[PDB]
RNA sequence: AAACUCCAGUUGACACAAAAUAGACUACGAAAGUGGCUUUAACAUAUCUGAACACACAAUAGCUAAGACCCAAACUGGGAUUAGAUACCCCACUAUGCUUAGCCCUAAACCUCAACAGUUAAAUCAACAAAACUGCUCGCCAGAACACUACGAGCCACAGCUUAAAACUCAAA
């Protein structure tokens, strides 16, 4: 067959399979990348938390983790304690516009691991709350 | 006025499902409806989950009641349907049969505007 | 489709509030901005990243991560090629839109006129 | 200048003259400077464009005006 | 929250070109208008500043339209000169 | 730096707050103002004009009383900068913003371009801006400053609002 972007839908059966595993089943690596720090969790698909892996967690401080090597340092250490409970194939949701956003999905595949997804879930409000007034630098 | 009720039932069985319409459709003509058509849109999944009456919903059954009710028989039919355990949704729309489509000619270009600035070598 | 302008603008006969508050009249001038500069992209960077990983496991010694520095060097190399390329071919060769210097000189030859002669 | 061949070569057949060049500001109301003060200005000119190529009056439409010189246009 | 996952906001890998995938995300992301969004959501943007920010960015889509269908226009007379010496 | 460390991340449950995209639309309304969904009621006038004060409305802020509380946030406290920093930057939190019931009655309430009817000809028109005019009517204005003042009156307003002078002074603004 041909190539979709598009995600397969758990309901209705497809034949895309990853080490005979659904996409269902795949864990998920859930980066939170903010202005100052990237956080990275993987779990499994019944949120069962495997890894947890952070730019203060590898003894960076202050303005070091507001970087994109401490991402990647950040992915390389959570690459390489998942890989050890047999993770290979994972599922990227990218949540935050940091500077450690692009730098942890390369973190990550420099530790051994696969990615086949990328998704976004940036919180975005349909207006909600208000945000802190504007600064004046 | 002429309404339709859609409404989305909660997924039960077929004995469950006939006595919550009848139960339903009683209650509009109890405040003073006449009752039109009763249409089955089927049994799908929901958009989102929808939690209702201490239940978190992930399926329903989306039925349509077509009728003609007075004005003031809205307001005491909603507060019918969040009382109703079994009814996971249910709004009151103006039908919209009863609202004759004006006939269109086609789209008019616009030219652009004009005299908006003096004619002065500026 | 550009948008439209109708009663858009505060006037005599627009009997409604003002929906636009230009600041500069919106007549199109006879020139165009020039282009900005680019910030540019980083290059060799993960060739550097490697190479200055090895030195800290090696205690920074150049005899093993030689295979590493070579990928920083070619790279270095094939990159500045590159900028001398970039640079020259971009102005000299036509590719997609025009220049601002020769567009200007189209601009000028069909001026618009916001006035009556 | 698509026809500034053609408009020459007659005014020489017609013993007359032509400028189907630029015209630089002057030749009529700064005559005596540029040619001499001796100089006899045309009794006649004949527009076959009255308009430049930006689309705008020809200066000499004014300049002949000036000079009070009768002029003929398509 | 109420939603499904996985399938807002997705993009599948193919032959394991991240590269491409997040260069795609980005695009439909800024096509979509989400990328601005966030940036002026950090901060909370006065009324009276949203609404002169609508107004220069209305009045810079109308100048950069005409301006362009005038390029588009004029570059068929970018040929070379018919009457070299005339 | 301080702060926090029953903190953070995933998942699930969960609002008296606020209403992405659409909207490159240009609508409603007297204006103020109004951009999530549904329903009910509902949007004056068959000549025009017509009020600081009559009648009725009027953003934000604010008072009084009783509730609510996610977030934001004057004041205040702490941290830093600085010659100093009663500021800009960081953190925390309050009045307040919300609802109900009363009040207050202000704005660069400015599309600074009155309402109605009409014209595009003639001298187009100081300048700039949003081309220049005509008829009719109401309102207002006659150097600057003193003066969004003082006095007086009125007002649920008591550090208030409205209305609003003069003297001294200059030869400019
Ligand atoms: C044409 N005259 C201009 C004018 O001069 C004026 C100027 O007049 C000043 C008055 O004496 C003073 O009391 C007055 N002082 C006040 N406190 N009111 C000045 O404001 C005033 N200057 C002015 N209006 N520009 O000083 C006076 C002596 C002057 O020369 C009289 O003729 O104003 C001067 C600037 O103040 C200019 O330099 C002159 O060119
Ligand atoms: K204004
Ligand atoms: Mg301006
Ligand atoms: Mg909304
Ligand atoms: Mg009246
Ligand atoms: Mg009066
Ligand atoms: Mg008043
Ligand atoms: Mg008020
Ligand atoms: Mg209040
Ligand atoms: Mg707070
Ligand atoms: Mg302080
Ligand atoms: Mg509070
Ligand atoms: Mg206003
Ligand atoms: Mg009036
Ligand atoms: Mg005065
Ligand atoms: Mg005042
Ligand atoms: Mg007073
Ligand atoms: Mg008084």
């Amino acid at each position: 067959t041909k190539f979709s972007i598009y995600p397969p839908i758990p309901g209705e059966e497809s034949s895309l399979r990853w080490a005979g595993k659904k996409f269902e089943e795949i864990p998920i690596a859930h980066i939170k990348a903010s202005h100052n720090n990237t956080q990275i969790q993987v779990v499994s698909a019944s949120n069962e938390p495997l890894a947890f892996a952070s730019c203060g967690t590898e003894g960076f401080r202050n303005a070091k983790k507001g970087t994109g090597i401490a991402a990647q340092t950040a992915g390389i250490a959570a690459a390489a304690r998942a890989k050890q409970k047999g993770v290979i194939h994972i599922r990227v949701v990218v949540k935050g516009l940091g500077p450690g956003r692009l730098s942890a999905m390369h973190g990550l595949i420099m530790g051994g691991l696969e990615v086949i997804s990328i998704t976004d879930n940036t919180p975005i409000p349909h207006n909600g709350c208000r945000p802190r007034k504007a600064r004046k630098l | 006025p002429r309404y339709e009720l859609a409404l989305i039932l909660k997924a039960m069985q077929r004995p469950e499902t006939a006595a919550t319409l009848k139960r339903t459709i009683e209650a509009l003509m109890d405040r003073g409806a006449i009752v039109r058509d009763l249409e089955n849109l089927g049994e799908r999944a929901l958009p989102y989950r929808i939690s209702a009456h201490s239940q978190q919903h992930n399926r329903g059954g989306y039925f349509l009641v077509d009728f003609y009710a007075p004005t003031a028989a809205v307001e005491s039919m909603v507060e019918h349907l969040s009382r109703d355990i079994d009814v996971i949704r249910g709004n009151i729309v103006k039908h919209p049969l009863t609202q004759e489509l004006k006939e269109c000619e086609g789209i008019v270009p616009v030219p652009l505007a004009e005299k908006l600035y003096s004619t002065k070598k500026r | 489709a550009t948008p439209s302008l109708r009663g858009r603008l505060a006037r005599f006969g627009n009997p409604r509030k003002p929906v636009l508050k230009p600041n500069k009249p919106l007549i199109l001038a006879n020139r165009v901005g020039e282009r900005r500069r680019e910030k540019g992209e980083a290059t060799c960077i993960t060739e550097m990243s490697v190479m200055m990983a090895c030195w800290k496991q090696n205690e920074f010694r150049d005899d093993a991560c030689r295979k590493e520095i070579q990928g920083f060097l070619d790279c270095a190399a094939r990159a500045q090629e590159a900028r001398k390329m970039r640079s020259i071919q971009e102005t000299l060769g036509e590719s997609g839109s025009l220049l601002p210097n020769k567009l200007n000189k189209l601009l000028q030859r069909f001026p618009n006129k916001p006035y009556l002669s | 200048r698509q026809f500034s061949y053609l408009i020459e070569n007659m005014a020489r057949d017609c013993g007359e003259y032509a400028h189907t060049r630029y015209f630089r500001g002057g030749m009529l109301t700064n005559a005596r400077l540029l040619f001499g003060p001796t100089v006899r200005l045309p009794d006649l000119i004949i527009f076959l464009h009255t308009l430049n190529n930006i689309f705008e009056p020809h200066v000499a439409v004014r300049d002949a005006a000036k000079m009070n010189i009768p002029t003929v246009g398509i | 929250a109420k939603h499904l996952k996985f399938i807002a906001r997705t993009v599948m890998v193919q032959e394991g070109n991240v590269e491409s995938a997040y260069r795609t995300l980005n695009r439909i992301l800024t096509m979509d208008g989400l990328i601005e969004d966030i940036k002026h959501r950090r901060y909370y943007e006065k009324p009276c500043r949203r609404r002169q920010r609508e107004s220069y960015e209305r009045c810079r889509r109308i100048y950069n339209m005409e301006m362009a269908r005038k390029i588009n226009f004029l570059m068929r007379k970018n040929r070379a000169d018919p009457w070299q010496g005339c």
